[PDB]
């Protein structure tokens, strides 16, 4: 299996603008290697992607999660 | 980027390496109301 | 498959504080009448435990990760 | 604080109840020097 004793990151592509009537829940994994980044685990009809933590959703997401 | 450490070594195990969504961007802190772009 | 049994919150009790160097990651998934819950997996210790959202340091990762 | 959203359908498995960890508190944003407790 990968180890992360080399430098790997979970997202190989990684999707940005990421439906969030996709998005069950995000689970944030920050990788050596890589910046801030987190893989959104999907509704039934997909699985799991890895995702633009750069995006707007994200960002206000992540801001309101501080006190809600 | 601060902190005095991350998670300390998830080893994290790749469940799909997706395949990317759709264009990409990138956060200023100041807000951007208009970004019509794709 | 019942999951949501009403509109509770999926960790009864909350492990507050907890070991950042000890955490593999975290997920956040927010329940229609919860707080922001977030709940990461211990490497080695026991299991996955829930976290509070208003911990110091989940803080400073949230507002990082715009950054990062 | 914004009650916005959440994500469209979370429909969340539970893994477990727990029974908590150690000391909790509430966002200050700010660093903290000054006092130490439990």
């Amino acid at each position: 299996k990968p180890v992360s004793l080399s430098y790997r990151c979970p997202c190989r592509f990684f999707e940005s603008h990421v439906a969030r009537a996709n998005v069950k829940h995000l689970k944030i994994l920050n990788t050596p290697n890589c910046a801030c980044q987190i893989v959104a685990r999907l509704k039934n009809n997909n699985r799991q992607v890895c995702i633009d933590p750069k995006l707007k959703w994200i960002q206000e997401y992540l801001e309101k999660c501080l006190n809600k | 980027m601060e902190g005095i450490s991350i998670y300390t070594s998830d080893n994290y195990t790749e469940e799909m390496g997706s395949g990317d969504y759709d264009s990409m961007k990138e956060p200023a802190f100041r807000e951007e109301n208009a970004n019509f772009n794709k």
